[PDB]
């Protein structure tokens, strides 16, 4: 799963993905997505 | 005669009076605008400003002296200065409803001179009077330290961090739940905090929960020998099949499938299987029930459950009615907290500065929010002066016809008798 | 609250009035925090002492500040703050509350797991396992619910032990939660309400009750606002008050007391009832009071007999 | 399945498909 913030990162950099509508961690930060 | 302080924690100037770091100014700022962004706090901070803007405000004699013909010129003068303002009395209510939100509201004030055309801050009437204009404004972004009095015992002044410091007089600041008499009072997101934390997360992982259901999804299990490249093209070619038959199924009428089917005579099981993915469990919590509950404890700290239920038949808003909601008295107390800081603060510059040095002030008033029952009060003074008690005034006569909207009446034109029949 | 007098010696002072007469006064602090007062000091029999430091040093004498007590039974400075009987229902609430977010944190119930054959994870395994595993990851990283949705696994029954050898599946409790944490926060919540007898704030205003002290109706907590506002008029009343009367001399026999309003208007219309329905038979009878008390109740001031209302204006 | 957009724009390339009603993302596009 997800754990090492990190290797979150390094997976949220690669363009092909899908774009979530939410994931954990989206609410408590102003700069959203 | 000062034998004690107010020290509250005397850091390095910023006022370190808040346990938790997330909630101080540095901070502070940033999570208040998070605790803005639900709809549940939102609301309930906004029914509160919606109030404030709502009521009018005019300026009257004292108590006692209303017949004092110097008293009522001298209001004529505050009430037409107020609207002389370059943005209007309601537009600087606006900008102090900056206070739910952050608990206290700096508003520099800027005093045009001499009345009279010329230029500066323009302004109507020439009877070279002092006057105001321009800010208030400020932001509370912009404040980063609170100059301190020697023993910190009344110390109300503060700079604006190029930098803009400016003197204690010079401001007004409103002041929410000033207990400790600590320059930001305390803000009511305050004790609000810990239901909004609780109820987002658990938000947050419904949303990613209903994302992350694939219960039902079309799983196909094929041999590993289909799966690669270097299988044979007709093997190939049933791969790209499936992908689009996943990637293409829905369930209209010509919905279905032929699918090879196989059983190994070893393992006694089928090689080849279309099935949809099953969970064999249930979600723990029930997310529903417990956001809910938050909301409500969200609603219940402003005491804003009017949201929610909704108007009764037996809750009012007017506060000269003998049942005003606890909501709608809220707001009074911050109604009346504008009119306390209104003591030292513009009214009383504007007095002494353009000197008269009278021990009697000019106060300012609200109205109420909404108009008391007036079937309650129709009941009442019908059903009362046939009696006596009652002594019927003009005060009387003109406060039940302004109930209705109306204006105190000219004697000098009545109504007609000839039809009246 | 430590007192603060003044003298307004026409103005030109430390603490500038308004009124010229070189009365004394009050003003600054009152204020004061509770968390700097160190060591309460004693009076030998422990009798009547009420001094305290704020921590040369900045001791305070008995008679300097007010002393606002809650539930003062035992003499003791710091009274009972209300919390104290409902410490217990507010720790249990917030242990539950904090398990129950844990556990809807930890429901992993539902998430995909993949088997693989152990010779896939590793360093030295072939480059199109590594590959293997990293779509893998990618999926269990990706994956959603979307429309197209969908697997193609790899799949191969090994002809021993009769089982998959490849596994994608969700996974899956066999249990239930033995306790129903929601409606265990909502007692302690309802208990905690009961507590401060602030039942209004959940249940509603009730039509059995009424926020106006001088009313029949008065609610519980209304009542126990009452207690309050008394105490804190009594401690007024024999402290700053009596100071003030002693020190700037005068020295009359008779105070001055300071007097509260109530909260909220009382039942208009019964107070109407009550008075039509006893002064037209007599009982009550009409004076000056009732004539201003009752127009203070619509929220006027006693009427002014030099501008009556007119008659032409009327009927 | 939707877990490459390369891949979701190459196969919406293919003429000889269904066009279903409602897709993933149709919610946040301007342009439908």
């Amino acid at each position: 799963g997800g754990i090492n913030q990190c290797d979150i990162d390094m997976r949220r950099q690669n363009p092909c993905s899908v774009k979530k509508y939410t994931e954990y961690g989206d609410a408590v930060r102003y700069y959203g997505r | 005669g000062e034998v004690g302080s107010l020290g509250l924690k005397v850091r390095s100037g910023r006022i370190y009076e808040e346990p938790r770091q997330a909630l101080r100014f540095p901070e502070s700022i940033k999570t208040f605008q998070l605790m803005m962004r639900d709809p549940s706090v939102a609301a309930s901070v906004n029914i509160i400003k919606m109030f404030v803007r709502k009521v009018n405000w005019r300026f009257v004699p004292p108590k006692g002296k209303e017949k004092d013909a110097k008293m009522i010129e001298r209001a004529n003068f505050f009430n037409s200065l107020m609207n002389d303002m370059e943005h209007d009395w309601a537009d600087f209510i606006n900008s102090v409803m900056s206070f739910c939100t952050y608990g206290f509201c700096v508003n520099e004030k800027v005093y045009k001179k001499r009345q009279g055309k010329k230029g500066k801050y323009p302004s109507k009437y020439n009877d070279g009077l002092i006057g105001w204009a321009k800010l208030p404004i400020r932001n509370q972004t912009t404040l980063d330290k609170w100059y301190f009095d020697s023993d910190y015992r009344k110390v109300i002044g503060v700079r604006q961090n190029l930098t803009r410091k400016l003197p204690r007089s010079k401001f007004l600041l409103f002041k929410y739940d000033d207990e400790y008499g600590n320059p930001e009072g305390r803000s009511p997101l305050l004790n609000a905090y810990v239901p909004w934390k609780y109820k987002v997360q658990i938000e947050e992982f419904e949303a990613v929960g209903v994302s992350r259901d694939l219960v039902g999804m079309p799983k196909i299990g094929l041999p590993p020998d289909y799966l690669g490249e270097d299988a044979e093209p007709e093997k190939k070619a049933f791969v790209k099949y499936c992908q689009e038959v996943v990637n293409d199924l829905i369930a209209n009428d010509r919905a279905g499938l032929i699918w090879p089917r196989f059983i190994d005579p070893e393992t006694k099981e089928d090689i080849f299987e279309f099935s949809l993915v099953s969970r064999q469990g249930a979600k723990a919590y029930d997310t529903g029930s417990i956001i809910d509950r938050y909301s409500k404890q969200i609603m219940m700290a402003f005491m804003s459950d009017v949201l929610a239920m909704g108007q009764s038949k037996y809750g009012s808003f007017s506060l000269a009615d003998s049942k005003t909601s606890l909501l709608a008295m809220s707001v009074d107390i911050l109604l009346k907290q504008i009119k306390n800081v209104i003591n030292r603060d513009l009214v009383a510059q504007t007095y002494a500065l353009n000197m008269w040095d009278d021990e009697e002030h000019v106060e300012i008033v609200y109205d109420d929010i909404e108009t008391p029952d007036i079937e309650s009060i129709g009941s009442y003074v019908q059903k009362t002066v046939a009696v006596g008690a009652m002594e019927v005034d003009k005060a009387l006569s003109d406060k039940l016809r302004e109930h209705i909207g109306l204006e105190p009446a000219d004697e000098s034109k009545p109504v007609s008798e000839n039809l009246s029949p």
